[PDB]
Order: C-alpha cells, then sequence, then structure tokens
C-alpha cells in the first residue's frame, strides 16, 4: 500500500489521494506500529502524503487527520521508538497541526486533558503539541462550533488552560507540563494560576526534585508575575525553615536542606542576572519599611539569597 | 603616574600591566582613575594581546587574589564602543578561565553567558567568541558549568543569524565531548527548541530551526552517525520547502556546512545524490529558444559563451519560473547552485568537469541590457526588469565563485568573461534603480538582515569568496580595467571587515592575511606596475585605472596597516609581504634585516607618486608608506611627497577639503622646523587677494584657507607644548 501512496504525492491533490483514504477506514494503529518497526523513515514520508490528502477545506480530510493525529501521539509515548522516529513523527504534527479548523483543534487539546488525568506517557513529547495548538486557538477570534458556540479562540484557550490547572499532575511529568506553559502566551490571571498551581505542588515533591522546578518556574516568570513566583518560593523554604529549627531544638536533615537552599538560590540569583526586573521585584518585595514587617518579612532564607545577590553588581549596593 | 609618563615610549614592558591590576583592586578611588588610563593606553595602541600575554603566563599565581576585580575590568570594558576595549575586556575574561580556580571559572562563564543575552551588538559577537575558545583552551571544565551556557537558548528569539550559528556551534561541540552517540542535558533540550522553531509560521522563528538544525546537524557529521544526522537534516528540508524564502536559506546552510566542515565521503554521498537531481529538475531546460508561455516580451535564452555549441541542451528556466511565481523556487536557484557546487567538488577533490555546463550557460530571458530606449515604460516591467537583472547578476556572481578554482587556461578563460558579463550586468542593474525609485523591495533577501535602493542594492549582492580574488593573477590591457576594479572593490570591501559578510568571518583572520599577501603583492606588483606606465604615457579608461589605481593602494595600505603586525608570529608574514615588496632589484641575501626591506619597499613605492590622477591617490599611497615606516629621512621625504600634492595643478565638496586635511596633517607632521614651510603659506598666502579673487603652490581659496590655518595652529602648538 505505501508505494501507492507515494504515486499520490506524484500526481495530483484530492481526488488521488483522498480516494484512497475513504477506502480504508479499518485501522491505523496496526500499520504505524509495525512499519516504523522496519524503517522508521518509511513513516516520516508517510504522514507527509496522507496529511495532504487530507486537508482542512474538506470535512472528510479533516476529520481524518483528527483520528491520525490521534494515532500518531499514542505510540510516541506508548511503544519504545528510537528517539529519532518518535521526533520525526512529532515534528511533523507541529508542522502540520497549523491549519486545523477551530473545533478539531479543541477536541485535540483536550485529549491531553483527558491524558493528564491518569497516564503513563514516558513521554512529555505529546505535550510539545499543545503550545503551537493553543496559539493556533489564539488566532481566530470568532465563535467555533463546539458545545454551546458562543466561545471565541481565546477564551476555548483561556478555559483550556483552566481546566489544566483543576486536574491532577502526575508526579513524574509536571516538569514537562510547566514547560508547556512556557512556550505559550498567557494572560496575567492565567500566569498567577500556572505559577501558583505549580507552587501548591511544592510540599508533594522529594526535596532534590525541587530546585530544576525552581529553574523552569524561573524561566516562566520572565513573561509572567515575579512577586507570586518569588513569594511561594521564599515562603515555601520560609515554613520549611520553621520545621528544621524546631527539630533542632527538641546531620540527618541538614544535608539536604541546606544543599537544596543553596541550589535553588543560586538558581534565583542567575536568574535575576539575566533578567533585572525579577531582581527589582525582589527587592520591592522585601521592603522592610513599617517595622511589624521586617519581623516577618526577612528570614533565614530570603536572607541568604539577598547576601548571595551581592555577587551581582547593581544589586549590590541595593541589597546592603 | 610612572605608568602614564611611559605612554610616551610604546614599547614599555609587561610588568606594567600586572601592576595595574593590582593598583586596581587596591581601593575605589584607584579604580576609575586606572579604568580611564587603561582605556586611554588601549587607544594608544598600547598594552596589547603581547602584552596582557606575557604578563598571565608568568603572572598568573600573583594575580590570582585579584580575580574579582579583574572581572570587575572586564565588565566595565565589555560597555563600550570601540571593540579594541572589548577585546582586552574579553582577554581578561578568557586569561582568567585558563589558568584559575573552578569558583573563578563558574563566574567567568556565567559574566559570559550573561553579555550574551542581554548584551549589545559587539557585546554579544565577542562574548560568543571567547566562549568558543574557552571549550578549546579547556573543553572538560566548560561542560561542568554547561548548564549556565543552556540558558542562552531562552533568548535566541533576539539574535542575529550569525549568533545563532555561533550560538548551536558551542552547545553541540559540549554534547558531544561528552559522550558519542548518547543524549544528555545539552543535546536532547536543544532538540527540543530546534522543533519548535521549525514549526512556527513566523519565519523570524523558522530562521532559528533551520540554522540551528543544519548546525546540529553539522557539528554531528564529524550507520548510527549518518541516520541520526540524515533524520535531522530531512525534518528542515519538510519544514523549509514550503517557503521560497526558508529553502534557499536551508540551501546556504546547507552550503556552509559542506565546505566547512571535513565529513565522511560516504556521509556526504548520501545526501549528495539529491541534489544533483532536484537541480537539474527545477532549474535545467534544453535549448529549444522557443519558451512555452505568453510573456509580453521577447523572451530569447540569453548569453551564453558560445564557445559552447550553439545546437546543444543546456539552457537555464530563470523567466518562466519567475513569471509564474509572481503571477501566481526561482529563488533558490543561486542557493541550490553554491550546495550542488560544493558537493561535486568535495566529492571530486574539486573536480567540477560534471557541472561545468553550468558555466557555459544562457539563460532564458527579456533583454535586460538597455532600459535606455525602453525608458519610461514601467510598472511591473521595471520591476522585473530590475530583479531579472538582479537575479542574473547572482547567478554569475556564484558562477565565478564555483569556477574560480578551477586548473584549466580555457576554464579560466571562461570565468574571465563571466567577470565582462558581471560587470555589465551590474550596470544594468543600477539603471534600472536610478529609474524605478522607492518602490522596488527585492524578491530575495540579504544576510538575513531584519524585517532597496542604491545604498541597499550593495547589500543584497551575493558574497564572492576569497579564492574569487585568484582571478587577479592576469595582466591588463589598453581582464580589462573594468573588470580588475570590480574584484579589488570587493577585496577593499572585504579588508575593511577584517583588518579595520558571512563566509568571510567564518574562516580564521590570519588565513585572510596570508592568502591576501600571495593573492594581492606578486600580482598587483605587476598589475601597479601597469598603471604607472599607463599613467606616464579614454573617457572610461581614465576614470576607470585611476579608479584601480586607489583600490589598489587602498588595499596594499589594508594590509600593511594590519594591527596584528605588531605579533611576534606575523613577523614571518610580514617578512614575506616586505621582501615581496623587494624588488625592483634581485635580492642579494635571502635574510635580509626587515630595516632595510622597510626602504626598499618605501623607495620601490615613492616614484609612483608622479603618476597619481587625482588628490586622493597620492593621499592613499601616502598613507600606504606611512603605515611601512610604522614597522621599522623617509619622515622628510614624506613631506615633499605631500608639498608636490598641495602644488602641481590637480584636474565644492567635503571630500576634496577632508583629504587636504589628511595631507596638510601628514606635511607639517613629518617635516623639519615647521616655521620654514609655514613662511611659505605666509608669504604666498597673501596672492589670494592681490590677484583674482589659487597660487603659486595652489589650494587656496576662502574654503580651501581655514583649512591650512588649522593644521598650521594646531602644529605649532604641539611644537610650543613640546619645548
Amino acid at each position: 500500500m505505501d508505494l501507492k501512496i507515494l504515486s499520490l504525492a506524484t500526481d495530483k491533490t484530492t481526488d488521488k489521494l483522498q480516494e484512497f483514504l475513504q477506502t480504508l477506514k479499518d485501522d491505523d494503529l496496526a500499520s504505524l506500529l509495525q512499519n516504523q518497526a522496519v524503517k522508521g523513515r518509511a513513516v516520516g514520508t508517510l504522514l507527509r502524503a496522507v496529511l495532504k490528502g487530507s486537508p482542512c477545506s474538506e470535512e472528510d480530510g479533516a476529520l481524518r487527520r483528527y483520528k491520525i493525529y490521534s494515532c500518531c501521539i499514542q505510540l510516541v509515548e506508548s511503544g519504545d521508538l528510537q528517539q529519532d522516529v518518535a521526533s520525526e513523527i512529532i515534528g511533523l504534527l507541529m508542522l502540520e497541526v497549523h491549519h486545523f479548523p477551530g473545533p478539531l483543534l479543541v477536541d485535540l487539546a483536550s485529549d491531553f486533558v483527558g491524558a493528564v488525568r491518569e497516564d503513563r506517557l514516558v513521554n512529555g513529547k505529546s505535550l510539545e503539541l499543545l503550545p503551537i495548538i493553543l496559539t493556533a486557538l489564539a488566532t481566530k477570534k470568532e465563535v467555533l462550533a463546539c458545545g454551546k458556540g458562543d466561545l471565541n479562540g481565546e477564551e476555548y484557550k483561556r478555559q483550556l488552560i483552566d481546566t489544566l490547572c483543576s486536574v491532577r499532575w502526575p508526579q513524574r511529568y509536571m516538569i514537562q507540563l510547566t514547560s508547556v506553559f512556557k512556550d505559550v502566551c498567557l494572560t496575567p490571571e492565567e500566569m498567577n494560576l500556572v505559577v501558583a498551581k505549580v507552587l501548591t505542588m511544592f510540599s508533594k515533591l522529594n526535596l532534590q526534585e525541587i530546585p530544576p522546578l525552581v529553574y523552569q518556574l524561573l524561566v516562566l516568570s520572565s513573561k509572567g508575575s515575579r512577586r507570586s513566583v518569588l513569594d511561594g518560593i521564599i515562603a515555601f523554604f520560609r515554613e520549611l525553615d520553621k520545621q528544621h529549627r524546631e527539630e533542632q531544638s527538641s546531620t540527618a536533615p541538614a544535608d539536604e536542606l541546606y544543599h537544596v537552599e543553596g541550589t535553588v538560590i543560586l538558581h534565583i540569583v542567575f536568574a535575576i542576572k539575566l533578567d533585572c526586573e525579577l531582581g527589582r521585584e525582589l527587592l520591592k518585595h522585601l521592603k522592610a519599611g513599617q517595622q511589624g514587617d521586617p519581623s516577618k518579612c526577612l528570614c533565614p532564607f530570603s536572607i541568604a539569597l539577598l547576601l548571595s545577590l551581592t555577587r551581582i553588581q547593581r544589586f549590590e549596593e541595593q541589597v546592603f | 603616574k610612572a605608568i602614564e609618563r611611559i605612554e610616551s615610549a610604546a614599547e614599555h614592558k609587561s610588568l606594567d600591566v600586572v601592576m595595574l591590576l593590582i593598583i586596581y583592586s587596591t581601593s575605589t578611588q584607584t579604580k576609575k582613575g586606572v579604568e580611564k588610563l587603561l582605556r586611554n593606553k588601549i587607544q594608544s595602541d598600547c598594552i596589547q594581546e603581547q602584552l596582557l600575554d606575557s604578563a598571565f603566563s608568568t603572572h598568573y599565581l600573583v594575580l590570582k587574589d585579584i580575580c574579582p576585580s579583574i572581572l570587575l575590568l572586564a565588565q566595565t570594558l565589555f560597555h563600550s564602543q570601540d571593540q579594541r576595549i572589548i577585546l582586552f575586556g574579553s582577554l581578561l575574561y578568557k586569561y582568567a578561565f585558563k589558568f584559575f580556580d573552578t569558583y573563578c571559572q563558574q563566574e567567568v562563564v556565567g559574566a559570559l553567558v550573561t553579555h550574551v543575552c542581554s548584551g549589545t551588538e559587539a557585546e554579544v559577537d565577542t562574548a560568543l567568541d571567547v566562549l568558543l575558545e574557552l571549550i578549546v583552551l579547556n573543553a572538560s571544565a566548560m561542560r561542568l558549568n554547561a548548564a549556565f551556557v543552556k540558558g542562552i537558548l531562552d533568548y535566541l528569539e533576539n539574535m542575529s543569524p550569525q549568533q545563532i550559528r555561533k550560538i548551536f556551534c558551542i552547545l553541540s561541540t559540549l554534547a558531544f565531548s561528552q559522550q558519542p552517540g548518547t543524549s544528555n542535558h545539552i543535546q536532547d533540550d536543544m532538540h527540543l527548541v530546534i522543533r519548535k522553531q521549525l514549526s512556527s509560521t513566523v519565519f523570524k522563528y523558522k530562521l532559528i530551526g533551520i540554522i540551528g538544525a543544519v548546525t546540529m546537524a553539522g557539528i554531528m557529521a564529524e550507520s548510527e552517525q549518518r541516520t541520526q544526522v540524515t533524520s535531522l537534516l530531512q525534518l528542515v528540508h519538510s519544514c523549509t520547502e514550503h517557503s521560497p524564502w526558508a529553502s534557499s536559506l536551508y540551501y546556504d546552510e546547507f552550503a556552509n556546512l559542506i565546505q566547512e566542515r571535513k565529513l565522511a565521503p560516504k556521509t556526504l554521498e548520501w545526501v549528495g545524490q539529491t541534489i544533483f537531481n532536484d537541480f537539474q529538475d527545477a532549474f535545467v531546460v534544453d535549448f529549444c529558444a522557443a519558451p512555452e508561455g505568453d510573456f509580453p516580451f521577447p523572451v530569447k535564452a540569453l548569453y551564453g559563451l558560445e564557445e559552447y555549441s550553439t545546437q546543444d541542451g543546456i539552457v537555464i528556466n530563470l523567466l518562466p519560473l519567475f513569471y509564474q511565481e509572481c503571477a501566481k523556487s526561482s529563488l533558490c536557484l543561486a542557493s541550490h547552485f553554491r550546495l550542488l557546487r560544493l558537493c561535486v567538488a568535495r566529492q571530486h577533490d574539486g573536480n567540477l568537469d560534471e557541472i561545468d555546463g553550468l558555466l557555459d550557460c544562457p539563460l532564458f530571458l527579456p533583454d535586460l541590457e538597455p532600459g535606455e530606449k525602453l525608458e519610461s515604460m514601467s510598472a511591473k516591467d521595471r520591476s522585473l526588469m530590475c530583479s531579472l537583472t538582479f537575479l542574473t547578476f547572482n547567478w554569475f556572481r556564484e558562477v565565478v565563485n564555483a569556477f574560480c578554482q578551477q586548473t584549466s587556461p580555457e576554464m579560466k578563460g571562461k570565468v574571465l568573461s563571466r567577470l565582462k558579463d558581471l560587470v555589465e550586468l551590474q550596470g544594468i542593474l543600477e539603471k534600472y534603480l536610478a529609474v524605478i525609485p522607492d518602490y522596488v523591495p527585492p524578491f530575495a533577501s540579504v544576510d538575513l538582515d531584519t524585517l532597496v535602493s542604491l545604498q541597499n542594492y550593495r547589500a543584497f549582492f551575493r558574497e564572492l569568496d576569497i579564492e574569487v580574488f585568484s582571478i587577479l593573477h592576469s595582466g591588463l590591457v589598453t581582464l580589462g580595467p573594468a573588470e580588475l576594479l570590480f574584484l579589488l572593490e570587493d577585496l577593499s570591501q572585504k579588508l575593511e571587515n577584517m583588518l579595520t559578510f558571512s563566509h568571510l568571518h567564518q574562516r580564521s583572520v590570519q588565513d585572510i592575511v596570508h592568502c591576501v599577501v600571495q593573492l594581492l603583492t606578486p600580482m598587483c606588483n605587476h598589475l601597479e606596475n601597469i598603471h604607472n606606465f599607463f599613467q606616464c604615457l579614454t573617457a572610461q579608461e581614465q576614470h576607470t585605472m585611476a579608479c584601480c589605481y586607489q583600490k589598489l593602494l587602498q588595499v596594499l595600505h589594508a594590509l600593511f596597516a594590519w594591527k596584528g603586525f605588531t605579533h611576534q608570529s606575523k613577523h614571518r608574514l610580514l617578512h614575506s609581504a616586505l621582501e615581496v615588496l623587494s624588488n625592483r632589484l634581485k635580492q642579494m641575501e635571502q635574510d635580509q634585516p626587515l630595516e632595510e626591506l622597510v626602504s626598499q619597499s618605501f623607495s620601490y613605492l615613492q616614484n609612483f607618486h608622479h603618476s597619481v590622477p587625482s588628490f586622493q591617490c597620492g593621499l592613499y599611497l601616502l598613507r600606504l608608506l606611512m603605515a611601512l615606516l610604522e614597522k621599522s629621512q623617509k619622515k622628510e621625504k614624506l613631506a615633499s611627497l605631500a608639498k608636490q600634492l598641495l602644488c602641481r595643478a590637480w584636474p565644492k565638496n567635503p571630500t576634496f577639503n577632508d583629504h587636504l586635511h589628511d595631507v596638510l596633517y601628514i606635511y607639517l607632521e613629518h617635516t623639519d622646523n615647521v616655521l620654514k614651510a609655514i613662511e611659505e603659506i605666509t608669504g604666498v598666502g597673501v596672492p589670494e587677494l592681490v590677484s583674482a579673487p589659487s597660487s603659486t603652490f595652489p589650494t587656496l581659496t576662502r574654503h580651501t584657507f581655514v583649512i591650512f590655518f588649522r593644521v598650521m595652529m594646531a602644529e605649532l602648538e604641539k611644537t610650543v607644548k613640546g619645548l
């Protein structure tokens, strides 16, 4: 069958390509699960042919692409594919995901939301589509036919994101879940949600997995809200410090907690170095001023932070 | 104060640099004082790489406690224009990294990464140049801090095409140093962004993927190796194929990766097969002189060499292709030619025989030649004649790139005519420009720029490499003057950018200097001698050769004005260039001392003066001679040379005025007691009002007088504060 689809990529659009499509309908799972396993490069051009044989100017082509896409997502994260093959698959998906109509895009991104509930993905590689998916929705301000209608591309985009904040994020993939919001443009309300939810999950991770997570949160803030990003990180460790000071008066803990704070700090001082408004937001946040506050403001951690910031030339004098 | 005095002697030793770093780190009041002094020292042509070298290699242990200041020096030095200070600011960062503690090497990498992301134009180029050299110096330590370098990726959207190339060059070089065949921190994530970049509709973000991906593949090209690289390259061609902008880029980025890195003949022969077929398919047609389709122009197959058979197959498809695109790939013609051209060359040892018919080709084109009779017949037709002239001009610009290196003498003949056709084309190009104004965007881009008229068209040319300058080997005629200038003008624009562009900057400076000594001197020595004999013995002949005379004296000058000749090593390069200027007579000694070589050259160039057509050509000769002396009587010789320039008869604009001030500045500066030369101007300065408001020893008027007096005064004041 493969070669006969290679002739269709030669002669002409529509009649050649889409005629052989409607004749199958049986199964796209068994073919791609295998014809990938012989030579992965037989699949690469397989997508290119089938996808241009199913444009979005025809519903039978559109509604077929939706099934195609679904089948390309599962395998990437399911079977063990040479990364070379798995990548190529996703690359082409991201490539051709441009012209999907409003109705189908929502359906596509909603299957990620369903997968987010319970899935062992082993690959956030599925999630690489979400960024481009939502930004495509942002390109259409007109109502789409779904549900009751009365919703723009941006709103579905907003509502889609709100659903992502509500569901449980799997402990394994939350690094990749978060780094997906990093490729999307956000509203100030959407940002505080992505940030806050990510924070909400902090105390549910083993300590040593927090430091790389902070860096991922730090690269979001560049476009986002700094005060909260700083507020959570600081106050998370502030509460974490309190527990350690209480065991000391009532070695074992010291090697982890204080090493992590040394990693977390060193990350946000380097973030302030690449981005200044994050530093000025840190100072304006920690400003003592009223004297009830400097008791509640500075703590061992936030002070270790400032001292560490002394390394940067500009903020040196302001901090002291 | 003991250091600032010796600024009057440029040869002061290395210990001065070591001591300035100590004084800098002592107190804050010495900081700002040192800092300015250090800048005025670097702009004094003092404290060069050479000195900072011996300062660090010997003294690193002494300087180990001065580190954070040394790094604070790097900063405030990095923050100025005038790269000379930025370089020295970068040389601090590097010599730090070289011999020093880890914690020191952790901040150096960090400080440099920052200069990259938030820095300015120069700051980012220079920072990425050092970050490259660091891997060369110490790789294993470079990879330990790589987490900071990755952060650069997040700022990719703000960078240029050059730097995107520069940034991926670094990250991938680290990734493959850690382990071959595996995938670690850097490898994966830079694959991640490469995917997310290629899949954007906006070209600005495809530019990032196209360059970054071809660079990765380029570096990992040195069974599992080729399949990885191939899959990476095909993922690029599928993304880039829809837009003629993108695919031309990918073809140029592919054309880069093939000529630079040395890959496996087995990996080269893989991706090479598609290129030969894809090319003949798109752009190549047979000789039917009637092409298919309705073009309201007399479309012929234009300008082959005709030494190539009239009855025969091959002609390029340009017009029928460019017309169909306009109304409803032809922009990928030149990019595809370079790629194919390098593919065959690299699999054949440089034998182009299979493609050689491509240099003999005509193109299917309406007559572009005059717009002169057809003038004032316009709109669509005038934008079509402009870019068709343009597109072709680039074709024969790229073809001269291909066949300049070929051996056979008939093959050098075939290039030399493409050089005249490249000359006529460029005149025809500017004919359409001064005619069709301001409504004329081009259909192609150049150096990726950002998102045309006379000024800009220069930049939309393609790039001639220095191998093309090997055409300069031949002589002249009563290769004529027109083609000579064409090369001489490209050279000068290159040597301004190097010693004072992409493919140029992507080979080392030394190479370009080494080659430009061979390529020019025992050529121009022959070419110069033809210009002199001509100016000793017509409308265009004068105008063109008087220009070739300049471009020569501009180029020769740019070579010996090379500020890297101060270093030990370059003495050998200098010895060559100086002894290649050593033949009016033979060489009695092979090893002759540098000092004589200087004057043998000087004298050789001193007589050239009387032939000089314009006030300019006298200046650039002076400047040339003057740059020889700086290598080592001659001071007075220069005066008489400047005397004559203001004296003998010459055939409104600041040009003339500015060059005068340059001459009078050289005149009064190098001579004997200046009162003597000043009285001459004081006594014969009078004839202005008294005759016919010109003079004996002329060039004195209302506007030419004020120029004199400024140099007159300033020099008197210079000698007054001297004693």
